[PDB]
RNA sequence: AAUAAAUAGUCAAUUAAAGCAAUACGUGGUGAAGUGAAACAUCUCAGUAGCCACAGGAAAAGAAAACGAAUGUGAUUCCGUGUGUAGUGGCGAGCGAAAGCGGAACAGGCCAAACUUAUCAUUAGAUAGGGGUUGUAGGGCUUGCAAUGUGGACUUGAAAA
RNA sequence: CCUGAGUAGCUCGGAAAACGUUAUUUUGAGUGAAUCUGCCCAGACCAUUGGGUAAGCCUAAAUACUAAUUAGUGACCGAUA
RNA sequence: UGUCAGAGCACAUUAAUGUGUGAUGGCGUGCGUUUUGAAGUAUGAGCCGGCGAGUUAUGAUAGCAAGCGUUAGUUAACCAGGAGAUGGGGAGCUGUAGCGAAAGCGAGUUUUAAAAGAGCGUUUGUUUGUUAUUAUAGACCCGAAACGGGUUGAGCUAGUC
RNA sequence: AGGGGUGAAAUUCCAAUCGAAAUCCGUGAUAGCUGGUUCUCGUCGAAAUAGCUUUAAGGCUAGCGUGAGAUCACAAAUAAG
RNA sequence: UUCUCGCAGUCAGACAGUGGGGGAUAAGCUUCAUUGUCAAGAGGGGAAGAGCCCAGAUCAUUAAAUAAGGUCCCCAAAAUA
RNA sequence: UUGUGGUAGACGAGCGUUGUAUUGGAGUUGAAGUCAAAGCGUGAGCAUUGGUGGAUCCAAUACAAGUGAGAAUGCCGGCA
RNA sequence: GGACUGUUUAACUAAAACACAACUCUAUGCCAAACCGUAAGGUGAUGUAUAUGGGGUGACACCUGCCCAGUGCUGGAAGGU
RNA sequence: AGCGAAAUUCCUAGUCGGGUAAAUUCCGUCCCGCUUGAAUGGUGUAACCAUCUCUUGACUGUCUCGGCUAUAGACUCGGUGAAAUCCAGGUACGGGUGAAGACACCCGUUAGGCGCAACGGGACGGAAAGACCCCGUGAAGCUUUACUGUAGCUUAAUAUUG
RNA sequence: CUACCCUUGGUUGUGUGCUGUUCUAAUUGGUAACUGUUAUCCAGUUUCAAGACAGUGUUAGGUGGGCAGUUUGACUGGGGCGGUCGCCUCCUAAAAGGUAACGGAGGCGUACAAAGGUACCUUCAGUACGGUUGGAAAUCGUAUGUAGAGUGUAAUGGUGUAAGGGUGCUUGACUGUGAGACAUACAGGUCGAACAGGUGAGAAAUCAGGUCAUAGUGAUCCGGUGGUCCAGUAUGGAAUGG
């Protein structure tokens, strides 16, 4: 297999709430989304956690 | 006529049968499973009854 | 006796056993495999069989450095239940208590050491006595009061059933 | 003043205990304390609270078993049993 | 290799459209087993008689019947007893409120921000008898080659002395 | 003297048996594998497929049989449109 | 023939007709979909045949009409054109 | 009125055996067992008479099981 | 073919197999090494490298070439793990 | 190096010569030795061999080719008296059919009942739960750089201990 | 001038162990002598050689078929060697769905922060005439054509004003759920209206819980990581669990 996936968390509350998929080898660059936060209840500046 | 161990810490019983079971899928691979499957199979569900005579006895 | 003394050794006297079996029961040492796991090594069969030592009329165990969650029980053993539970297990096969509770039976005693006595080339650090036995801590050491008695895990006689 | 020292613990390998090693319990090797203001215990551990005093001995009863002696029983066999 | 018809023959009864044999016509490739299918050139049985294979203990669920019943039902061990039914014995067992991983809440509760939604619940008992099936014990019966443990054998034979 | 012995070597010989003696015991070893499984009458009456299986001669579940009970009209069948 | 509950059995199938694959429009071959039969099913036709055609055995009758097939004799039954 | 072929297999009703219990009862004027016979039943099975034999046994209702044999290259005995 | 004489698979193989004389290699400095035994003990050996155990070839004559990368064996002395 | 169709060579019954009337075997010889080969030794070698392999003299019933005789049986009489096998049997032949090769079935054919000596075609004769093959989550023995462990051998810390 | 901190060296001093000597009393002996003793074992005394090494107990590395217990697959037109072992699409597959074979062809073990979502605009490839570098074929305008183009990729299905190409804005490639169905032995898979929270695009309706659809993945146990309106073997914590 590949272990493509990456993880989403929270800046705020710095839960790891999110997963999703990121091909490293072209874009390098950390994303940074902004998605519902559960404990938050608002949507928040989610980015990538290891 | 000892209870399966492996069995009594699997299928907690309710009132009037209605054996319970937890879901598989759940503990090894997030990824390759969907967010709708995982939320789905979080919530736990009764067994089927072909399988209730071979648990009912085996409880 | 080597070695002077001494010990080893040798000789004599007295008292115990050595063995058997009830193919059974008990303890203790050592200890498999077949089989199950639908194969198999962890595991189970199993601390089973067998081999061996040791008795006994029964043995072993035993009078708390405990249980364990409370204004609590109060040696051990054995039966039912707790329960096929809490747990433990390549968490597979499987394994399986301790409390608590109802019961059969019921008893708890005694040394070592402090201190003291007599004697040992008293170098005793030893021999034989007294004394003392433990948890709401006790005993010894100094000083008084009350005691003459229950009690048996027990010696000899006599009488009776 | 006394209240059981190569002892309780600690470490290395193992095991009994329901537990495949873990408090408790035992130990082949090594090290090794304290003394009522003490020591141990209440599933790693520390404090508070509470319980008990090891490291010495002895113990009938209920319990297990019957080749044996006596009396007797059986919806047990009745000579391929 | 018998059966359905059927003559002749000889007798005479568990009194019956009777009994024994049966020239002659029609018809006709056994029994268990295992197999797609066997008369089988597939296998088992020489013949007769006897022996011989789904039980038992302890628990689970289901059906049927009985006792007892809506704060129900029910005893186990043990004790007394004709090696008795039974009486005592409520310690426990099931049911009486569920849900939840759990503290907890309570005819509601878990998830949830959500009191929406969905999941699960918002009463139908118990003890015995008997039967079917099932679990642990060899568990219908017979059947290995083998595995492990203890002993007995070099009087044949191999070697050495 | 046997998870041994002996072998001028052959897997020889070890009490008419030897690729690891003989008999006793665990032991009624286990065997998805053959064979056998004993009285009668009545009612009903199959499958020999799919999925998975260190599975393919076996096993589990579904499918198909039977028994007990309900559904009794809108359910299931049989003809035409 | 749907639903619930108890109880199993079965998972080596065969052949004939039909539509195809593999096969060589070969196999009583093999693998499928379908209709039957056999299995688990006797009688009659087939000379004799598990699987074809007709049929689907409660038992007795020394009764009558039929289905497939068939009427010189074996073998029951027909003649005319 | 509709049915009644049938292996595996589910379900129902039943016969027989051995013994125990209570209830009736037969037996040296001959019991069981054993052979023979020209009986009765839907079946498992059941009577009647006679010879032999020489002391236990039959029926009714429950109950409990070492309960029902043609096959296991079955075991034992006998005989071809 | 084997040098020979011999031994062998009792009870289907006596052979071209085994043995053997001789050759080489290796181990072994005596409480030898190898070996049986858990150890004691014992053989080796009341022996001492002109001796003993092991592997391989197999009388006698002539010959026994090449490779030390890999495996094995012996030694190494600084380093790395 | 040697030797070489070999106890080794598949094509290969190689080629060639000798033996032979005739020679897949035999002796010698050449070498594309499929893959010979130097102590798992190579090449020679007198003697020896219950060894193997080929040619040959004598020799003979091995054989053209079969015959004769004598005994012991066999066969008959008297006496004692087994075995394995076996569903019941009163157990024909041809063609066909059939679980595919028939004493029984179908359609024809042939045949008085019963022994005795013989012989072996058949009754897939009898004796052996097929040794081969396959299957079983079967066994044992053996192997190894298969796995996990281990007796031994060796190395270091620690006690014995200065 | 009085202090604290680095690089490098000598010193009296300890403290460790490291190699290396010497010595002996532990210890060893299958050196000898003596006695118990008429004794090749043995015990004791002395001598002799070794000497804190060796041997020995525990602990730990290495080599170790000498030895032990075991596995060593299945399908399979007999078995072996060969091939294959899950998932996706077509044909076989007999005009619903399904349907086997060591039957016929081929693919996957993903890719994209845009190739997602939304508003807006736009719609083929090819051929012919015409045009410097420039060619068969780049691009340019014109017509013609009804898909032969495109659709990330295998095949099939569908799609020409679309589900294709360009642009602006974003991240719904949401959280909590889920009535009702499909296909299913079980496990699992698939589709989804509708509801609450808080968003994106848009004037608004509306759309959005990943892509045109169909593959793109693997149970349980064990252990780890992040959060916690859970428990915490008497109590408070913790460890350990949930
Ligand atoms: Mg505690
Ligand atoms: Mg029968
Ligand atoms: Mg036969
Ligand atoms: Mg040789
Ligand atoms: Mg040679
Ligand atoms: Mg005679
Ligand atoms: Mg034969
Ligand atoms: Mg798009
Ligand atoms: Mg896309
Ligand atoms: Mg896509
Ligand atoms: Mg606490
Ligand atoms: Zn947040």
């Amino acid at each position: 297999a590949v272990k493509r996936s990456t993880r989403l968390g929270c800046n705020d509350c710095r839960e790891i709430n999110y997963l999703t998929f990121k091909n490293v080898k072209k874009n390098p660059e950390k994303l940074a989304l902004n998605k519902f936060c559960s404990r938050c209840r608002k949507v928040v500046v989610h980015k990538e956690v290891k | 006529m000892k209870v399966k161990s492996a069995a009594k810490k699997r299928f907690k019983l309710t009132k009037s049968g209605q054996i319970k079971r937890k879901h598989a899928y759940t503990s090894h691979l997030a990824p390759h499973k969907t967010t709708k499957q995982k939320r789905h199979l979080r919530k736990q569900g009764t067994v089927s009854a072909s399988d209730f005579k071979r648990i009912g006895n085996l409880i």
